[PDB]
């Protein structure tokens, strides 16, 4: 069997993380602080014991043990001042465990098992002048749904908790499970007094396994890991460090000389037993962690309990040695669960890091003829085998003896993976402004290495572990260098930065007819699927029922200024636009998107007629063609835009010609005959109006057509019609949809002729909803017209680029996505990333620091 | 439901002695009475109003 | 599978043992009791709590927080009075418990592991004021390990109120899953105010009145109580091929939590209860139609009534029939206990499993507003009610709720039915012994088995007596008892040492001394009660009396046995034909049998006839040349014409220098005390003679005048029979009889030593005061009468004594007691008998009462409420 380790976090001395406690561990510092009579008086201390002939002023230090988020979980700024800081810490430490596994605590579908120690309630001295309650606390503030034990021993707490963890997942009492401890005293600037013949060390280091043993020095810590199945870890994916492979706990009760001195036989019992769960001989074990805590009567006897129990190796001095209290130092409830995160990284990297204070052995110990030797510098790691193996053990003040066999991650072959998308979305997010600005930068410095994480494997990761939260930022990369630079400066950003909403709806604006251009929709065909098989049914047909075929005049045509107006031509441009709108709105619509009103422009009506239900896709799709035939037979025609509102435009309109469209309150087209519009454009040369012609050969929407709907009327079929589904808002009329307004077959001939007033059913969209809108067309012409309004806080994004962009459709439809994703909307930015991604390790939430701290007497 | 109850929590911290009222203002204007362990759920009345009614 | 629950043990408000704990629910008792205004304002209590409204003064307590027998585990009383009063508690409770199952802790096979959890720590405002680092809720359970030797995981589980049933819960997947192979699992709960009460508050969790109701309509809260309680946990397949007493067996278990899917912290949940319950019951195999008794939480307050009898309702919804499952509680009788309540209901349901009875839930008349009985499968009680269900099959189960969560189900199946006529009967007499580190804690228990005995509830006396001898450990102050029936030593035990039964101090006593006996003691019925019950006797007689079928002719078991009672089979042994070889052959099969018990031998004397024996077990020559040489010796001195005996009571220089005649001296044995011998006319000239001297003169009645001065013809032909076999070295320091001292390797192999043996005087006294000097020994007979051990502690032998084997002719009957009361006088003193031989054929365990600590007060006397 097996229990693998897939995520763990802590906080030790002279660190924040595992990552900056990994780099002091390879860098071979000693992290023990030394004070002085001066950063020790005036914090209460008193003058009786810092004037002693002998006070050892040295002591290991965890940072802040005072700084809470008290606003975070929900509690309350008078719940927080009474809560011992080893809660406070723990309930931190324990949420940036879960999203280093990649996961959320609360959504997991199986079930999740807390198991934790503690140490002395040392602040609760200052609440005068509850141990069973802190693996409660820490599974409903996280919402945590199996076993909830506070499993403690005599100073082997951490290490027993991971081997009741152990206990639990493998008969199936839990499903995912994490395993800890917490030590931490609330002054942290204190000396500890050692006596003659004490335990404690007279000049302030320890010396493990050496001639000048003398004592240890005590610590603060904290830290904790998360378990799973060897089973699901390999089927879900994640990173595992190490697979633990057996376990074992007995005490040597009675047969110790008194209470408190250590025994050889119980701490042979548990090393056997721990192999011979795990099918190893002492052969197969290269590192051994060690106790070490470098006291007189505890170092002969721990190397006899190993020398004993690794007694059957027809080897001399290979196995390794160390012990982490040398750098950090020892405490209760720690450095077994800290003594695991090291082995844990040690196996998975395969460095083993140094050893401090070390020249000469102990009288009582002889190394070279047993299997042990121990290191200083900070060596590399091959075993003769391929495999590398490990071992941890703790020991307890009654004597619980806990030795932990761990073994080596196996090796996956990540080669047969289909290569990373050509962009990702990159999703931050975070309940505050400033747990914002101050989690974008560990993003930099996380960045600003080298050999660096997947690109696929740091979306989903980010979408898929980081939970959702109220104000986020959004950033669409593809080289995660340059992201690094880009998320270094913070106000000066090119991404889409701001809080979200409610946004259950959108709605959805269709564009018009004189604004495309080729080789669009090009990116997308390949790259999504859905795309391609709306493009396919809407192709097919034009290559079934007529002479053309649609999908060679986009995708295998010659690029040249030729057949670059060859589509300006009405005859083949409808129905091709029609079905470019029809595959991207049917594409928009697999990402989760709910429609709330379909309004058009000139065709959109022809289109959100299909996707509403009215029309089917066939009959829909028959007659465009026809009309487009129709429409093109008309002799001639052409267009003038002129800047004046629909007040002022009836002023200067002759017989044949009219308003062609209505858009803006400082917008409206004419259209007429070619001479007739030249006559008017040069009378209107002198009225000082900049003025343009739509480049267009037929008039639309005015007086010159009513003879091309006719064969229209008698072409309908009689087909069934269906009444409509969807919240069509028409632009004939400029209200609402009637239930048989739409489905009568002199709509589409009245809307024909009839001009387009689309400006009074924007303000009547604007009036009944508040909504953000999204164009649907090849191009930018219908955003800046709605922009252009009295949309207070909203606003309206296009879908396609800017015309002559038609290499950067696929970065920018994902640029609106994740600028429709910030505001709040439900587009889910799982479908984003690779083919089979996994997880990874990064930065987590940075909870800022605020101060909640009762007042002793002398403090 | 939904505006009813909005209007009713229009007329949150849990104290066990509302669970009376809110007990007896059911049953009048919907005559439901449901049961109070039922109505012992969260401290919400617009989403508890949500969840309790699908 | 199945973890049986094998022993139990406790101390609950108002009763000290679990013996009276179901002497209190089936009385229907309340044990919550309630104070006044004057136990309250001198027990140093505050007078603003006092005098107050709603201030209720009840709490269900125990009685002795305060009382440890340091000197039984090796404390000093320093370190008696620098611990928690819940660490010595429970190991006064972790001992009972392991005596209550009829084991000794130190010295099992396997592993045995410890999983228990403290209360709240209140002792920081009792010792901390005037001392104190060293004693927090991390070792209580490796306190509870070292003085008693456990060698197996000691954790101390610590969830809020349900620690007592997640300990089981811990210790049922250790068993199963091989950590250990033995546990023992609960919880504590004692404090400082024993003597205290509680502001009660309208709207709160604690009831007003005083007392607990628990789903009734009047619910007002619960009221606090203190206890004590551990279990004694073991696989089922390894307690029925031992054979103890199995209360219940176990066979589903689960532990979960609720997860912000409540109100509040502090508030309970419906949907995690309804899980517990269906995971205990799919686990173990079972469907709620057969859960016939439920042990609610029941705790009497509020909300916390409905939700639980809703979360029931919800769990039982497969079961379509009407009110066929009880329901009950415990917090009614002795309160609500905080972190031991998960526990002290668990050793009622595991006790009503066993017995078949459901005890009296009080204080209940009507059901609550929100809840339905008669709608629902349950019922609650009022009185004392038998139990037996339609299935047959007796199952259950128990759940207890902590404050974050925790649901602890557990499902309880009766213990399987056994086979209790298929064993052999019991054995005719067994001995009881009792063993105890000092004399007040003996006679403490000895008053014990006195009320526990001359009840009707009472064992056998095969599965009794291999509890007290296996069961236990064997301390110095030892007692015992030899008898027949159970009632008749009840009263013998209750007379306060008025009484005649066995006594005393053991030391060490490393060696045993052996007396053997000469001729003219032997009876009719003798040696035949322990021919048909002891095997080693049997077959080491059997082969003297077949080797002697095999080379000569006189038939043995006929006349000892078989032969019919008359006054001619008195006199047809007592001839000098019979007499030796029959007497050689019981001498060496007794020796034989006290062997096989654990005697080994220092000193080998003798007297007459025991050189012929005493030598053969020290292996100078085989069985079989001896049986050829004694039948040889015996016949070739019976053909000497007639003589005489005579006793004299003078000394032995007296009687070699004032005879009259020429008279051999036959034999020298105390300082008082010889025999002289001659001729048919000779001896009944000096007699009569001397008995107008008025010196007393008995005789031996005996046709042949032994050791006198007319055997030497016989000696020679003997000699002449010597030179066919041959002899060796001894083994064992044997010192001889007519030299007066020691024995080398030539002393016994010569062959005229048995030559000289037969004509010189021996002489008993001279060879005990040289064993007494320089050996320091106690001497046992082995010979069929009291002759040697009347004579031996009529010496100077100080603060020793002697010991017979057989019984001294009249009671002929009782050579099935005679020696049973030499066995357990021998073991009081401190010798090596094993007293396991002496159980039966297949013995099982029973509950027998525990250890009868003292009790000694340990305080700091709390100098805060002193002022």
């Amino acid at each position: 069997f097996g229990i693998a380790i897939i995520g763990m976090a802590g906080r030790f001395p002279q660190a924040d993380t595992v990552q900056a406690f990994w780099e002091n561990l390879l860098a071979s510092r000693e992290c023990i602080s030394f004070y002085s009579d001066e950063e020790l008086l005036a914090m209460g201390i008193s003058p009786e014991f810092v004037q002693h002939p002998d006070y050892v002023k040295a002591k290991g230090e965890v940072a802040d043990i005072d700084k809470f988020d008290a606003a975070f979980f929900g509690i309350a700024p008078r719940e927080a001042e009474l809560m011992d800081p080893q809660h406070r810490v723990l309930l931190e430490t324990a949420w940036a465990a879960f999203e280093d596994a990649g996961y959320v605590a609360a959504d997991y579908p199986g079930d999740v098992g807390i198991f934790a120690g503690k140490s002395m309630d040392s602040y609760l001295m200052l609440n005068l002048m509850d141990k069973d309650s802190i693996t409660t606390t820490i599974a409903y503030h996280l919402n945590l749904r199996g076993p909830a034990i506070t499993v403690q021993t005599s100073s082997s707490t951490s290490l027993v908790a991971v081997c009741v963890a152990c206990q639990s997942l493998l008969t199936w009492q839990c499903d995912m499970a994490i395993a800890g401890g917490v030590t931490l005293g609330p002054p942290a600037k204190t000396g500890y007094l050692s006596q003659e013949g004490g335990i404690t060390a007279a000049d302030g280091h320890c010396r493990a396994f050496s001639d000048n043993s003398s004592g240890f020095v005590p610590g603060t810590g904290a830290g904790l890991v998360v378990l799973k199945r060897v089973d699901e870890a390999l089927r879900d994916g994640d990173n595992i460090y190490a697979v633990i492979k057996g376990f074992a706990v007995n005490n040597d009760g009675s047969e110790k000389i008194s209470y408190t001195a250590p025994s050889v036989d119980a701490q042979a019992r548990a090393i056997a037993q721990a192999q011979r769960l795990a099918g190893l001989t002492p052969q197969d074990i290269t590192y051994v962690e060690a106790h070490g805590t470098g006291t007189r009567l505890g170092d002969p006897v721990e190397f006899s309990a190993l020398s004993q129990a690794f007694a059957g190796a027809s080897q001399k001095q290979y196995c390794a040695l160390g012990s982490v209290k040398t750098n950090i130092g020892h405490l209760d409830t720690a450095a077994g669960v800290a003594g695991l995160i090291k082995t844990a990284l040690a196996v998975q990297q395969g460095i083993i890091p140094a050893t401090l204070h070390f020249e000469r052995p102990n009288a009582q110990i002889d190394l070279t003829n047993s299997p042990f030797y121990i290191n200083t510098t900070c060596q590399p790691w091959q075993p003769e085998s391929g495999i590398r193996r490990a071992g941890v053990t703790s020991l307890g003040m009654g004597g619980t003896n806990a030795h932990v066999v761990l073994e080596q991650a196996p090796a996956v072959d990540l080669q047969a993976r289909a290569p990373v998308p050509a962009y990702s979305i990159l999703p931050f997010s975070a309940k505050t402004d400033s747990a914002l600005s101050s989690g974008l930068a560990r993003f930099a410095d996380f960045l600003q290495h080298e050999s660096l994480p997947d690109r696929r494997d740091l979306a989903w990761t980010l979408s898929q572990g980081r939970k959702a939260f109220a104000h986020r930022a959004a950033l669409v990369t593809r080289d995660l260098h340059a992201a690094g630079t880009l998320l270094q400066q913070a106000a000066t950003a090119p991404f889409a930065r701001g809080v979200a909403q409610t946004q259950l709806g959108l709605g959805l604006l269709f564009s018009g007819q004189g604004s495309q251009y080729q080789r669009m929709g090009h990116q997308l065909y390949q790259v999504w699927p859905a795309y391609a098989d709306a493009f396919d049914r809407c192709a097919t047909l034009l290559e079934r029922e007529y002479q053309l075929d649609i999908r060679h005049e986009l995708f295998r045509a010659e690029v040249s200024l030729a057949q670059g107006e060859r589509l300006a031509q009405t005859c083949l441009t409808q129905p091709l636009l029609f079905s470019v709108e029809y595959a991207l709105a049917q594409l928009w619509l697999s990402w989760g998107i709910t429609p709330t009103v379909m309004i058009g422009h000139s065709l959109g009506e022809w289109v959100a007629a299909t996707l509403a239900g009215v029309f089917s896709l066939e009959d829909a799709l028959r007659l465009v063609a026809r009309r487009a035939e129709l429409m093109h037979q008309a002799p001639s025609g052409a267009m003038l835009m002129v800047a004046l509102p629909e007040a002022q435009i009836r002023a200067l309109i002759t017989a044949p010609l009219a308003i062609a469209a209505v858009n803006a309150p400082d917008y409206s087209v004419i259209a007429g005959p070619t001479s007739e519009i030249l006559a008017v454009s040069q009378r209107l040369t002198e009225q000082n109006i900049i003025n343009k012609r739509l480049h267009t050969s037929h008039a639309f929407h005015s007086s010159m057509m009513q003879d091309a709907a006719q064969a229209l009327r008698q072409a309908f079929e009689n087909v069934r019609l269906n009444p409509p589904t969807l919240t069509i808002i028409s632009t004939v009329t400029g209200a609402h949809v009637s239930a048989d307004t739409l489905t009568t077959p002199d709509y589409w001939i009245e809307q024909m002729l009839m001009p387009v007033q689309f400006s009074a059913a924007l303000q009547e969209a604007q009036a009944t909803f508040d909504v953000d809108f999204l164009e649907i067309g090849p191009g930018a012409t219908l955003t800046q017209l709605t922009n252009g309004h009295a949309l207070g806080d909203r606003l309206a994004f296009s879908s396609l680029p800017a015309g002559a962009r038609s290499s950067d459709e696929h970065k920018h439809i994902l640029d609106t996505v994740a600028a429709l994703w910030v505001r709040g909307h439900n587009i889910d930015l799982s479908a984003f990333a690779g083919e089979q991604p996994r997880r990874v390790s990064l930065p987590t939430y940075a909870f800022d620091k605020i101060r909640y701290w009762v007042d002793s007497p002398e403090e | 439901l939904e505006q009813r109850l909005a209007e009713i929590w229009q007329q949150l911290g849990g104290h066990s002695l509302l669970l009376v009222q809110m007990q007896q203002y059911i049953g009048q204007q919907c005559g439901q009475h449901v049961a109070l362990v039922d109505l012992l759920r969260f401290t919400t009345i617009k989403r508890l109003a949500e969840f309790l009614l699908a």
